[PDB]
C-alpha cells in the first residue's frame, strides 16, 4: 500500500511530470499456451511473450508536457507509483509508444487528457527510487 | 437369397442422413428432345449414419455389429424412420392405411407394398416387415388368423384365398434391408480413460438401401 | 485544465460557432503494429498511419449553423478548448467529414442534435490562438 | 434549441398526430469509405450511402393511428421537433417504413408502443413549417 | 394508453388466465431488405417475412395454468391488454410456441416463472373484444 | 460460510501471506460435451477437461511477497479461506501460474496490485488445514 | 454495319462493375528478353451488370432487354460513367475538353476521339456521342450550326472545311457499344407476392465494350 | 535500349508488395552433393501494384498511364523506396554510403551499383539514377562536376579519369526499369455518381522489375 | 567440399518453422507386407524461415545475405535451437552430456555425433559445432589442449589417442549446415517513410538441413 496522491508519473526521457494527472494504469500481460490431450486430465500452461499497456490520465493544457506528447511518440515513463519518495515501488517503462490521446469535455466539463501507450517491445523495469 | 437379418439401433439411426436415390433418366438432345431410360426397379435411399451413436460403449456395438457382417455380408436390417410409418409420424399406422391388394379368389399371396404417389403410383415390395405391426385387413373385417407372413419374404398368404371383391390392406414398420456403401468406417471416439469423453456423432458410416435381388 | 464553457467549437467554414453546444469530443489515434520472433519475450510495435475522429453535440435549432451542416459534408472545423482567448490553446480541424446526424428528443426535453465529424486526409493541428 | 413538448410528429401521410408519445428519433446515417495509405500518414473519407432510421414512442391504445401503423407499413412522416408552431424545423420524412412496434407493458406499466422505422430509399427533408 | 393492470394474460386454450403475472410484453417484427445500386443515395427498402415473439411473467404456483405449460408446447394465446372490457384492444396470438419457462427464486424471492413464446407460422391478431 | 477476513491467500512457495489482501478468487470448472442423435429429445453430457484459475487483489508494495511475484511465475498458492485455524478449509494450489499483474491507482487512490494466477496442469485440492 | 442502338439504363449501370482489358505484350524468352507483339485496337472495358436492378420489376425489364437483343445482336449501347465525362466526375464537360482535332482545310469529318495518355497518347473514337452532350469547338469561337454528326457514326462533318490553324474541340458522354460476354444469365430475383421481396442485384451478368468492326 | 520514361507515381507505389526471384539452382543427387548451376538473370523483383490509387479520378491518371504504355512499348520507370536509400529509410543517402569502386587512372566511368551482400555481393546496375541525388565523392574531396552521369546508361564518366588508388564513393536514388507482366488491367474504381466513391487503392497490378538482357 | 560458413541471424531463427525430414520406406505389397527399402543417410531436418526478422533493415540484412551466397552457394550456416542443446532447453550441455565414443589408444580423431533414441540410436555427426561450446571430457579427467578441433570437419583429433577404458564425451552447440530449398523468396516489408511501418514476418523462406557430402 502507498498513497498515490503523491505518486509522479514523470517522463524518463524528459525528466518530467506530465501535468496536473488524474490517474496511472499498468498492466504487464503475459500470454500463455494451454495444452491437453483425450487422455489426460488436465491442461499444462506455459506463459509465452509478455506485453505491456498502459493509460496515464491528465488534465488537457495548453502548456502541458502531455499536451507535448503525441499519438506515436515512442517516450520512456519514469513512473512512481509511491512517488518521487526513495524506496517507493518505481516503474521505469522504457519506450512506451503513445497510442491515442482524447481530448473531450462538456461545457461543464473540464478538458481532460487521456493518453495511452504500450510497449514497443520493452518490459519497465519495478526499480525503487534511491 | 436367405440373406441376413441384423439389426441397425434405433438410436443410432436416429443420428442418420435420409437421401432419396432415383434414377431411369438417361436423355436424349439438348435440342429440348427428351427420352425416357429405363433402368427398372429403382427409388433407392441413401443414408449416412454414426451421428446416432452417443457415447464410446454404444459406437464399439456398431463398429462390432459392421465386423459381424465383415462388409454386409449378404443382407442387413435398417431402421427406416420415414417408411417405418405407413400413415403419419403423429398418426398410427393401421392396417387400413395401406392397401396391399384384393383378393381374386386365386390371391393367395400378398407382398406388403406401400404405394407412393397418387396417379401413377410406384410400388416398393417391403423385405421385412416389423414384428408386431403387421395386421391384415379384409374389406368385410380386420381379418386375424390364417394369413401366413413370412417374415422374410414379406408375404403374407392367406389359407384360403380371399374371394373376389373384399380388400387387402395391411399396414406394417418398415425393417428395410440395407446394404453399406463403403467398407471404410470413420471413427470418433474421443478418448476416454482421464479425459473421459466418449463421442456422439461418429462420421462417415455410409448404407444404401438395397433392393435386394431375391 | 481549462474551464470548457471556455472551449467553444466554431465551424471554421462558417467562421461562426456552430451553436449551443453541450459538449465537445476530440481524439487522435495513432495505429501500431507488434510483431515478435517466436521465442522472444516481448513484440516490437511500430506505430503506423494516424487518423482521427471528433463528435460535438449541440442543441437541435432551425436556426444554426449545425442544422445547416449535413451529413457527409466535408467541414473545417476550429475547435476552440481554450477559447478565443490569447495564449489559448486550439484544434484545427481541416476538412472534417460529417458521419451522421442525430436529431431526437423526448417530449420532456429539448431536441437534441448530435453531429459527429472525422477528419479525412488530414490531422487536426493543435495550434495556439493568441 | 426548441422545446419539444410542443412537438407533434404526425403522419405525412394520413396528416394526424400517432397518439400520446413519449418521445421521437431521427438519426441520418451517411457510410464512408477510408483512403487507406500504406507509406501515407492520413486516410481521405468518402461518403456513400445515406440512409435515415428513426423510432417514435408512443403510449399503446386501441383507439391509436400508431395502433393503425403495423410494421411493414411504409408511410411518410411529418415530424415537428418544435411542433407545429409556424418556423419550427420540421422533418418531412418520405416513404419511412415501420419495422417493428412493441407493445409490452407490466401490470404496474402503462400499455406502451414502440415504433421503429426506417428509410425505404428516401431522405427525410428538414424543411421549415410556413 | 390504458392501465396494464387490467391487461390480463389468458391462456386462449385453457379458458382461463395463466396466472398471477408481473408483467406481459409482445413484439411484432417485420424484417426488410436494402438494396443500392453503386451509384444511389439511399438504398431501397422492401419487408420480407413478419414473425412475433412474446413473454409473460408469472409467479410460479403449483395450481397455475402457467406451471401446467411446457416448453415446446404450442399453445394459442390471448393477451388483453385492454382487458375483458367492452371496447378493450386484445391481442389473440394463434398457435404461440413456448421457447422455454425458467423457474428460478432467491431464498427471499417468492419462486418466480418466466414463459416465453413465439407464434409459429402465424402473427397476432390485435382484435377488440367488446 | 466462514468470515473471508480470515481467507488470507498465502503464497505457498514463500510461505508467507502475498500481503494486504482486498479479494480472493477460486474458480473451478469442469468442460463438458453434450451430444444428440437426429431424434433426441435430449442431449447426453459427459464431462471432459477441468482447469481452475484464480485471482487475488493486494495493495501494491515495494515491500510485498505479491510485487515480488511476476506474470509468468509458476508459484504454488495456499488459499486459506478458513484461514489457519484448526479445521479450516483450505484450497492447495500447485504451481498456478500467474497470468498478469495490473498495478493502477488515481492520486486519490491507493496503489492497487491486482494478480491472476491459472494452476498449470493441476487442480487445487482442498485439504483442510487443521 | 448498321448494328442495333438499345439503351442500357443507368441505374442497373451503378450496380456494374469496371475493369479494363489490354492485349498486345506477347513477349519473347524470359532471359530477360522482351519483344512487343501487336494485337492491334485493343483497351476494350470488361463490365459485370444487373447489380443495379434494385427491384423485381426492372429486372424484368433488362431481361426483356436482352431478349430483346436475342443474345447481343449487332450492338448494344451501354451507359459508361467513366467515359461520360470528358473531363471529371466533379467537373462538367465541355467542347473544349476534349481536342478533336485541327481541320486542314480540307477536313470536313472528325470523329469524336478520346485521348488518353500523353506522351504517347492512345484515341479512342466514340461510337455514339450521348446526344445533347455534343459541342463544336473551333479555336476562334464554339462551333454551332454546319455540324452534321452522324450520331450512329460518331464523325462530325463541317459543311465547310474549317481552314488550317483552328483546333476543333469536342466534348461529349460516351454511349459505349457492349456485347454481352455470356449469353448465360443468373437471375436473383426473390419471390415477391406474399414474400413481397424483389432483388437489388443480380448477379453474373458480364458485358465486354466492344470497338465495332465498322 | 533508350527505352520510354515513363515514371511510376510514388503515390500510386505507395503500398505495394514485391516478390524475390533467383534463377540460379539445378541441383545433383541425394547423396548430399547438390551443385548449383546459373543461367544468370537472377534475383529479379516481381510486383504487384495500383495501392494507394485512393479516388477514380486519381486511379484515371495510373490508366492512363497505362494506356500510354500501350502494352509496355519498350520499358516503364518504376521507383523503388527501399532501393531509393543507399543507406537506410530513416539514415541520410551520401555519396560516401555507397562505393562505387577504385581508380586505376584510367577508369573514367564507374557503374552505380548496389551490392547486395558482405562476403560475396551480388552486384544491382543501377539503369536509371535518380537526377539530383547523385553525389559523386573522389578519394582526397567531394566531386563537384566533372563526372558525366548517363541517365540511361547509370553510368558516371570523368572527364578527368580518377588515378590509381583513388577511392570513389558515389549515392543515389535508384530508379528501375519494370514491365508489367499482364497485359489486362485489373480495376477497383469504386462507383461514384450518387453513391460517391473513389478506390483507396486498385487490385493488384503485375509488374516486373526486369533486368534486361543485353 | 570446402563449402561456406554463413550464419544465420538467431532472431529471424526464432520466426523460422520446425519439420522433421525422414525416409527408408518404400514398403511391399498391401496386403500387410512390409519391405524396408533403405535410402541411407537421412533425418533431414525442414525449415521455414524470414518470420523472425522484425523490422526492415533487419529484413534487408537477410536478403543481403541471401544474395551473398546468389542462391545457396556451398553451405550455409543454420543456427538450430533444437540441435544446439545436447542436454535441454532448460538444461546446460555439457561435455558429458554427449558421448563421442571410447578411444581405443589409436583414436585420434572424433566426430561430434548426436546420439538421438536409444536401443537403436541414429548418430548425426555435427559439421559445425558452434564455437567455444565445445568441451571435451575423458573419463578420468575433462580434457583440456591437445584435442586439435576441426571446427569445418566437426572432428576433434587428440594428439596423443586416448588409451583403450576412456569415454571421450563432448557436448557442443550445433551450427547446423542448411541449403535453402526454394530460391524464390517472398518479401513482406510494409511500407515505412510516413507509414513508418515495417514488417516482423517474411513469409516463403523454405531451407532445408542439409547433410553435406563431404
Amino acid at each position: 500500500m502507498l498513497k498515490g496522491k503523491d505518486g509522479v508519473v514523470k517522463n524518463a526521457s524528459t525528466g518530467d511530470s506530465i501535468g496536473h494527472l488524474q490517474s496511472w494504469a499498468l498492466d504487464t500481460q503475459r500470454d500463455e499456451v494451454s495444452g491437453w490431450g483425450m487422455g489426460d486430465d488436465a491442461e499444462r500452461a506455459f506463459t509465452t511473450v509478455g506485453r505491456a499497456s498502459g493509460n496515464f490520465e491528465v488534465y488537457l493544457d495548453p502548456a502541458d508536457p502531455s499536451d507535448d506528447l503525441e499519438p506515436g511518440d515512442l517516450v520512456d515513463l519514469e513512473l512512481y507509483p509511491g512517488g518521487e519518495s526513495t524506496g517507493s515501488g518505481y516503474r521505469s517503462v522504457a519506450g512506451a509508444l503513445i497510442l491515442s490521446t482524447a481530448e473531450s469535455a462538456s461545457k461543464d466539463g473540464i478538458p481532460m487528457l487521456t493518453v495511452n501507450w504500450r510497449t514497443s517491445g520493452a518490459l519497465p523495469q519495478k526499480a525503487t527510487v534511491s | 437369397m436367405q440373406f441376413i437379418d441384423v439389426e441397425f439401433p434405433r438410436d443410432i439411426a436416429a443420428g442418420c442422413q435420409a437421401v432419396l436415390t432415383r434414377r431411369d433418366e438417361v436423355v436424349t438432345l439438348a435440342s429440348g428432345r427428351e427420352e425416357v431410360n429405363s433402368r427398372w426397379a429403382d427409388t433407392r435411399r441413401s443414408w449416412d449414419a454414426g451421428l446416432g451413436v452417443r457415447d464410446e460403449a454404444d459406437l464399439a456395438q456398431v463398429v462390432a455389429l459392421f465386423e459381424e457382417v465383415r462388409g454386409r455380408l449378404y443382407a442387413f436390417r435398417f431402421r427406416d424412420w420415414l417408411d417405418w410409418r405407413t400413415a403419419a409420424t403423429r398418426a398410427p399406422i393401421t392396417a387400413t392405411d395401406q392397401p396391399l391388394g384384393l383378393g381374386d379368389g386365386s390371391r393367395t399371396a400378398f407382398q406388403v407394398v406401400k404405394v407412393y404417389g397418387a396417379v401413377n403410383p410406384y410400388t416398393r415390395p417391403l423385405s421385412l416387415p416389423h414384428p408386431g405391426t403387421v395386421r391384415v385387413a379384409l374389406d368385410g373385417v380386420t381379418q386375424p388368423s390364417g394369413w401366413t407372413l413370412t417374415a422374410p419374404g414379406g408375404v403374407i398368404t392367406f389359407d384360403t384365398p380371399p374371394a373376389l371383391g373384399v380388400t387387402v390392406t395391411a399396414g406394417c414398420s418398415f425393417d428395410v434391408p440395407v446394404r453399406f456403401s463403403d467398407p471404410e468406417l470413420a471413427v470418433q471416439w474421443a478418448y476416454f480413460r482421464e479425459g473421459q469423453a466418449g463421442l456422439a456423432q461418429a462420421p462417415s458410416i455410409p448404407l444404401i438401401e438395397v433392393r435386394l435381388d431375391p
